């Protein structure tokens, strides 16, 4: 739910979220939704955004609707921070657990050391039941199964508790007597020495002593259960497995690029050379999170949240298929509502008048092929 | 009759409005108050942010200046037991300022830091924003300033000058208000981390320490008692 | 004035609690604002509690208030409990929040967004200050036993997070599942200012390392902010402004 | 001077220096940007310089080459992930009048010292 | 490299997106003389009344 | 007589060298000036550098030693009238004082910072350093400290001790002048970039800041103006 | 490998390998940007004569 407000030239060139998918729409309290897809990370990052050196998969939700039972860089688990290569094309998995009964708008983000989040699109998650029934099992490696949910929360309480108990009796102590004003008088009006005497001082030395003694045998027994613990574990993770994508057989020159102010569209003049041996049709214009589709070449069938879907907004001049060798020139509209719903007209606002994005082609065997386009957009007023 | 049961209602107005607007952001924080760019957001929570400014507003105004208007002239004819119930009405302005302080300063804001990392941001005028900048911070402003001004106005101790204990304790949470300008600013182009350490967040410590004003402020409402209702008994 | 010696104590009485509802909530505030910026995030989250960060800097930035609110309170009145106070009221309004706001508005568990505990340190600060009520040995001796008795006064609480799990092939104590699990949007794993290891550094000596640079770090801040309550407790009358 | 007659109409009207270093630094630095509008509005006009969007000032200073200064030396909003495109400028004011605030009351105790008579007997 | 000519008749003109034609050297130049000139104005006119 | 025409002649010298300075460097700053190894800049900014130098040892030297043994022993025995016409030429003094600052710390100080967007440096010794280092901060010195050393030996008022705010303002817009060494260690080690706002050049900002000690001193010599002639008329 | 074990006072003895440095470098550690080929040894018992 956090974007619309960043800027739209950095959510067009950050990192582009494509091929997802959400394993349910509607899920009961324990169970699982898995979201996979890839996200390939913009070369041209931009400079205001530090370079994904530290980066974490995260999943935007309003707080743990759900929780995060797993989530996946290439193939392996990162539940720490990790190093992304811009360029570069991963697979990303992450298997939430329900755990609160509403309809949540799910996520998948990726927080960067030095540039903030880059929120993915949002697709919305029923979930049913009772949170009382919600459970976070887990086996140590001491052998013993453990609720996550109210694991230690009795001992916290109890020593929370007992250490401010000790605090009030101390100050009660003191606040039996007259407290102020008495005092005062009696410490401007000559010496005081007479407000703080025997057995006070016995009371005091009584107090510091237990304390001392009571955190040394907590620690201690403390120490007795739980023999065996570990610090916690952290640390930025290295050699992230990047797909190994096929390089494109389609060369895309974006020839000037502009869109109207206002309006919901974006126009920009394409030169297509279609390498290879297959006839090619633009399919699909992904720009940030929004998919502007051709319906006579693509359809969707992956349950793409619907609010950033535009079934037929991409209209082609001529979107005849392209022989192989050949290059010819067409004019592509990108129009939908969702282009001023979720702000892409407030790129005029931006200091970087910059948009990136991905074209899927589709050959007739069904097979795509996905080339990426940057280029200055411009804006036009009459 | 000295101390009267305007503590109580001190107390239970604040109790009472606070209660109700926890409850409030508790049923429309999610459903119409995490989009900001939702119609539903601009009428549950705009509304709420206008609404409360102009409360505030009028009600300072009001505050202060009859306040300001119905200050005692004749200072020097006044009894002591009168000084003793003035000196108790300004000992419930007092309590009602730290009540107000408790509120805002740390039920609110420490609130602001559950959403800071459980939503992204979208504005500076999030649901939290409307009740921890824009409405307990200033309930507690008028609050102060309306003890500092009962005060100069009906106690001749705090009379024939500005107390500087006083006048930092009134004055010092208060700059925490345009301290919101440096959150805003450090949060967009500065630190993009929702820390909640950060260097962007000193403004608000620096203008938190000046709240320990109070220990002079309260030692001078302890002389300003003992004038001369000191006993006798207390040194005796 | 008072009609009776009777009529004075029940005044002062009245004064008393007043004024301690005035100092204790006034305390809360300012010092949970304090607080809550300068360790807040070390203090929300169990995955946060580390050996390094999280007791080299809790000590230090949280004994600024007691060192003024005592040096107010035990010269003026000889009350010792003024950083008993200012750690009771932290305690508090940290509680009432995580119980009401973190697990009540959202809804993160206790045993995730549970606080430190202060009350051994305050109580040290304190007794140290009375018995010897020397300030300076208070700021040395004191303000030592405050930044060292820390991790140990609260190893029975996060001890239990420290067990060893086998999690989906990577080691993880309870305290990083937790915070593994429990997503936080605004709160990503790399910000988390935890132990990571140097080249430098021993893993059985992390943590008394950590504490005594608290504890020295404690005395230079209880210096200072000992001579900051005492400005902070003038009386002046500025004829303007 | 719009900020400068702002600081000395509010410490005139009610003498209080405190309130001139809260409500006057506020007016001095929310005013700031309105006041200096009229002046640089005509040069963000945009203009397609060369296939990228430009406004006037940036070609401003593409043209009229500066040796010493280059691009990158410029301190200017580049966006950032947390941030609004029409709420940078009046984010900014109020920081620079709260600052402005803490700013005029260093700076008011300086000119006070500065101000001091004093005739040391040496060096 | 030697220029020939006169400054005088150096040009920089621009076409922005609003369908106006401008010269980079002299655009804008009044309207900055007459702000300046204006708020100097305004100053000098407060100091000379008390003055 | 009183107020004399030296007043003319102090603001007519400044201005008169100093146009014919910004002519010469208007002539010479391209076409000799441009290379600091060319044999045509050691002729016509070496030599300016060399000369100026000395000349301004040579006449800081002569006036100082002129005004101190030239000093006024019997200052007792000082009638009113004369004591006006000694304040009249010491303000004479502060006025070209605050000429030669303008100059100074002004006009050719941001002059070079025009020099700063158009070349590359080659040395520490551009042109615009010979003439705002080398020659106007000089120039500025060399009259406060005489205007000091007026007040100090002719005005009983600035006699019998050194004035705190007159020291400062004349000695810390001196300190300017030895914090060229800064500007160039923080040019060449420190920041690359030509950045008029770098930290580097805060030594002149710490000390441009003392030239607000004239406010002390204007207040010592209009009370030195007020000893005996006060009036009468004024407070009255 | 090392080319002798007992060598006598200005007799030259040469250590040679191979080092890899590791695809996981901890984040704790700066990346070796800026690195010396050292040798550890209690002071200056032998003199580095060469290092390559
Ligand atoms: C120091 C001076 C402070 C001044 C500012 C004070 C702020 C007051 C609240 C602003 C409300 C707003 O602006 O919003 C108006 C809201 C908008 O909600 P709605 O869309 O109508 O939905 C229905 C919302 N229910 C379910 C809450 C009705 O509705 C209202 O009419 C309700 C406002 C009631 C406020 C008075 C009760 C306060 C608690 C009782 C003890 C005092
Ligand atoms: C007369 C009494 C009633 C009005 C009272 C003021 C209420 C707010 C008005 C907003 C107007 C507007 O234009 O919004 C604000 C515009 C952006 O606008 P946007 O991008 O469309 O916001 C869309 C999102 N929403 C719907 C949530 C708004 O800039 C700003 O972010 C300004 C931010 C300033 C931050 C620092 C403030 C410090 C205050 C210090 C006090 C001592
Ligand atoms: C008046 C002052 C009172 C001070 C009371 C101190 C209680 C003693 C605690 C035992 C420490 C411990 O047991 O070892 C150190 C542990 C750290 O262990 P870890 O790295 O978490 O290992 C995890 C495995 N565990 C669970 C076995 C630890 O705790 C600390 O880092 C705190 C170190 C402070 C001790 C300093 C005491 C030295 C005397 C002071 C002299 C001037
Ligand atoms: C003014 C200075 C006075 C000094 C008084 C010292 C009293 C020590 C009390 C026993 C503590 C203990 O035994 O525990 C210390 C623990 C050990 O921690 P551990 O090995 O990580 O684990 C726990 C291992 N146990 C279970 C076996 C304890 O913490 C520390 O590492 C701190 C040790 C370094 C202390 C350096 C002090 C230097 C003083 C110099 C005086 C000239
Ligand atoms: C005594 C105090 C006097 C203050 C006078 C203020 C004049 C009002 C200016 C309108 C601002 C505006 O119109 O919007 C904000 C614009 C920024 O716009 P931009 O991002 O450049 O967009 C470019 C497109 N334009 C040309 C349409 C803008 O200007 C500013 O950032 C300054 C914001 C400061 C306003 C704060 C006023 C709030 C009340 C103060 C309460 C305590
Ligand atoms: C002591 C505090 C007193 C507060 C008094 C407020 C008076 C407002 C006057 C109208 C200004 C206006 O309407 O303009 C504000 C402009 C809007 O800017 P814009 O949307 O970018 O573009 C211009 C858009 N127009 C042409 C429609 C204006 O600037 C700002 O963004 C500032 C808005 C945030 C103000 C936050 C104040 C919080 C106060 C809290 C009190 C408890
Ligand atoms: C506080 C005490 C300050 C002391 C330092 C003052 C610096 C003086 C200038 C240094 C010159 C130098 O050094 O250079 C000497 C230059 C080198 O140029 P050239 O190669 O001869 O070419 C011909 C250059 N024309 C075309 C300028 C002649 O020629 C000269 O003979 C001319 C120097 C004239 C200086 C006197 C006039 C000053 C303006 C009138 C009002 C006072
Ligand atoms: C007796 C009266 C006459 C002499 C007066 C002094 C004039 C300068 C002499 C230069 C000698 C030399 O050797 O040049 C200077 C040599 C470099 O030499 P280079 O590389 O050959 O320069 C070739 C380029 N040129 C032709 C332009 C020179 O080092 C330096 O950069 C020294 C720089 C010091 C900077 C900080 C000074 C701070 C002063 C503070 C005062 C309070
Ligand atoms: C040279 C430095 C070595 C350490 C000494 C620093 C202490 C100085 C404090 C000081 O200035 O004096 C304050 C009190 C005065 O009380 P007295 O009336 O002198 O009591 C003497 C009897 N007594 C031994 C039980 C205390 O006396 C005390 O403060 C208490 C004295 C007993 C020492 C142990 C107290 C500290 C407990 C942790
Ligand atoms: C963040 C830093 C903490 C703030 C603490 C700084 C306080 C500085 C002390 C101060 O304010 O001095 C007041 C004088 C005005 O004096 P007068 O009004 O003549 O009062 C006579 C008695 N007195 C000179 C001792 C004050 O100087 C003045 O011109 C009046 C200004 C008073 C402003 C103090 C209010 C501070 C609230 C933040
Ligand atoms: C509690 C804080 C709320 C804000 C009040 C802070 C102002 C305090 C300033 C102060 O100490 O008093 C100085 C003058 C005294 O002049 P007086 O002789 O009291 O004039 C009263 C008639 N008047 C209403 C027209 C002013 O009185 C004034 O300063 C002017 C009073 C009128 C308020 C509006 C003036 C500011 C204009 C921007
Ligand atoms: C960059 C920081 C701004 C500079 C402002 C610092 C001024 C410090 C005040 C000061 O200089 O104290 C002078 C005393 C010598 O005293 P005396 O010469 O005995 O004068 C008797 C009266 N008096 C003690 C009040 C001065 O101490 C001395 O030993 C004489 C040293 C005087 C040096 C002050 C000149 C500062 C010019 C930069
Ligand atoms: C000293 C500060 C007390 C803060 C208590 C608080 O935030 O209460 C809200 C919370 C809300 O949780 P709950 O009681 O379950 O009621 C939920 C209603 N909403 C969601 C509107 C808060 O619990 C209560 O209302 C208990 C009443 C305590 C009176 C001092
Ligand atoms: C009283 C202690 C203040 C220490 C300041 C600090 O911790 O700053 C960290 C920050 C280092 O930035 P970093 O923590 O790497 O921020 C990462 C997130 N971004 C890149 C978005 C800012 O340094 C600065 O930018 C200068 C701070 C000036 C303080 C007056
Ligand atoms: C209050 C400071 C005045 C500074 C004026 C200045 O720098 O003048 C030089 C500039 C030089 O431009 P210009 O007049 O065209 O003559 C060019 C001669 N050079 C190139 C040697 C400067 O214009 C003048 O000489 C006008 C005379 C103003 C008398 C107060
Ligand atoms: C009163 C504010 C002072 C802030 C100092 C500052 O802005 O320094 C920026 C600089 C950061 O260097 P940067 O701006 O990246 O310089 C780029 C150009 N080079 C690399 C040639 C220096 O940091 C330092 O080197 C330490 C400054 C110590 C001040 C006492
Ligand atoms: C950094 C601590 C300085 C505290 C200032 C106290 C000044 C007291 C003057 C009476
Ligand atoms: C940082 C501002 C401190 C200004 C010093 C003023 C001292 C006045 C003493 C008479
Ligand atoms: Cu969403
Ligand atoms: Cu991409
Ligand atoms: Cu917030
Ligand atoms: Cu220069
Ligand atoms: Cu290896």
């Amino acid at each position: 739910h956090g974007e619309k407000s960043q800027a739209a030239f950095m959510r067009m060139r950050t990192i582009h979220w494509y091929d997802l998918s959400w394993s349910k729409e509607k899920v009961k309290i324990n169970e699982t939704v898995e979201i996979k897809g890839k996200f390939h990370v913009f070369e041209g990052w931009p400079e205001t955004v530090d370079e994904p050196d530290v980066a974490f998969l995260n999943v935007g939700m309003p707080g743990p609707v759900f929780i995060r039972k797993e989530s996946y860089i290439g193939g392996q688990l990162v539940p720490r921070s990790v190093r992304l290569e811009i360029g570069k094309t991963y697979d990303f998995r992450v298997v939430l657990k329900a755990r609160r009964p509403g309809d949540w708008h799910v996520h998948t983000m990726m927080n960067v050391q030095g540039g903030g989040p880059i929120i993915g699109p949002g697709k919305w998650i029923t979930v049913e039941g009772s949170m009382s029934e919600f459970r976070n099992p887990v086996t140590t490696l001491t052998g013993q199964t453990v609720d996550l949910e109210n694991y230690n929360e009795g001992n916290t309480y109890f020593w929370h508790a007992f250490w401010f108990a000790i605090g009030v009796a101390w100050i009660g102590y003191w606040s039996r007597r007259p407290i102020f004003i008495p005092r005062l008088l009696m410490v401007d009006a000559g010496r005081a020495d007479e407000l703080v005497s025997a057995t006070d001082r016995k009371v005091a030395m009584g107090f510091l002593a237990a304390t001392i003694l009571i955190v040394v045998m907590a620690m201690s027994s403390a120490n007795s259960k739980y023999p065996i613990t570990i610090p916690l574990q952290a640390g930025t993770m290295r050699g992230m497995k990047p797909l190994e994508l096929p390089a494109p057989t389609v060369s895309v020159k974006v020839e000037d690029a502009t869109y109207r102010v206002p309006g919901r569209a974006m126009r920009m003049k394409l030169t297509i050379t279609n390498h290879g041996n297959s006839p090619i049709r633009l399919g699909e214009f992904y720009t940030a999170s929004v998919r502007f589709l051709d319906s006579d070449v693509y359809k969707d069938t992956t349950g793409y949240p619907e609010d950033l879907l535009a079934e037929d907004g991409l209209s082609v001049s001529d979107n005849s298929p392209l022989a192989p060798g050949e290059t010819r020139t067409v004019d592509v509209t990108a129009s939908d509502a969702a282009w001023e719903v979720y702000r892409l007209s407030d790129i005029i606002y931006d200091p970087d008048s910059r948009f990136a994005g991905l074209l899927f082609f589709f050959d007739a065997t069904g097979n795509r092929q996905v080339v990426q386009i940057d280029a200055p957009l411009i804006p036009s007023f009459m | 009759l000295l101390d009267k049961k305007w503590l109580t209602f001190a107390l239970a107005i604040y109790t009472v409005f606070y209660l109700w607007v926890r409850w409030y952001e508790g049923v429309y924080g999610w459903s119409a108050g995490l989009d900001s760019f939702a119609p539903e957001f601009e009428t549950y929570w705009m509304n709420f942010l206008y609404t409360e400014i102009v409360l505030e507003i009028v009600t300072a105004s009001i505050l202060w200046g009859y306040l300001w208007k119905t200050r005692d002239r004749n200072l020097a004819a006044l009894t002591p037991r009168e000084e003793l119930r003035r000196n108790f009405t300004h000992l419930v302005w007092l309590v009602a300022y730290a009540w107000a302080i408790y509120w805002g300063a740390s039920y609110f804001t420490e609130q602001d830091g559950t959403w800071h990392q459980t939503i992204v941001r979208d504005t500076d005028f999030t649901p939290s924003h409307i009740i921890e900048f824009y409405l307990s911070y200033p309930i507690y402003i008028i609050t102060g300033f309306a003890a500092f001004i009962y005060a100069k106005t009906r106690l001749p101790f705090f009379a024939k000058g500005i107390s500087l204990p006083y006048l930092v304790l009134v004055v010092g949470p208060f700059m925490i208000l345009p301290n919101v300008g440096l959150n805003e600013w450090g949060h967009t182009f500065w630190f993009m981390e929702e820390l909640f350490v950060a260097p962007l967040h000193y403004g608000f410590v620096i203008f938190g320490w000046l709240a320990l004003a109070v220990m002079g402020t309260l030692t001078q409402t302890f002389y300003s008692f003992a004038q001369g209702g000191l006993g006798q008994s207390l040194c005796e | 004035a008072v009609r009776s010696h009777a009529e004075a104590v029940q005044v002062s009485r009245t004064i008393d609690w007043m004024a301690l509802f005035v100092v204790f909530f006034v305390i809360v505030g300012s010092y949970h604002i304090h607080a809550m910026l300068t360790m807040g995030d070390w203090d929300f989250w169990s995955d946060w509690k580390d050996r390094r960060l999280w007791v080299t800097v809790t000590p230090i930035v949280l004994v600024t208030f007691p060192a003024a609110v005592q040096s107010y309170l035990w010269e003026r009145y000889r009350l010792p409990w003024g950083a008993t106070v200012c750690v009771l009221g932290l305690l508090l309004g940290e509680w009432i929040n995580r119980y009401f706001n973190f697990w009540g508005w959202t809804y993160f568990p206790i045993n995730f967004v549970f606080p430190a505990s202060l009350v051994p340190g305050a109580i040290i600060l304190d007794t140290v200050l009375m018995l010897s009520g020397s300030y300076l040995f208070t700021a040395i001796v004191g303000a030592m036993g405050w930044g060292l008795i820390f991790y140990p006064g609260n190893w029975p609480i996060i001890a239990p997070l420290h067990v060893p799990v086998e999690y989906n092939g990577m080691l993880m104590s309870i305290a990083d599942i937790q915070g593994y699990n429990y997503v936080r949007t605004g709160t990503p794993e790399y910000i988390r200012m935890v132990e990571k290891g140097t080249l430098r550094t021993f893993g059985k000596d992390v943590a008394p390392v950590s504490a005594f640079f608290s504890a020295f770090m404690s005395i230079l801040i209880y210096f200072m902010w000992h001579f900051i309550g005492r400005w902070f407790s003038n009386e002046r009358f500025l004829q303007s402004t």
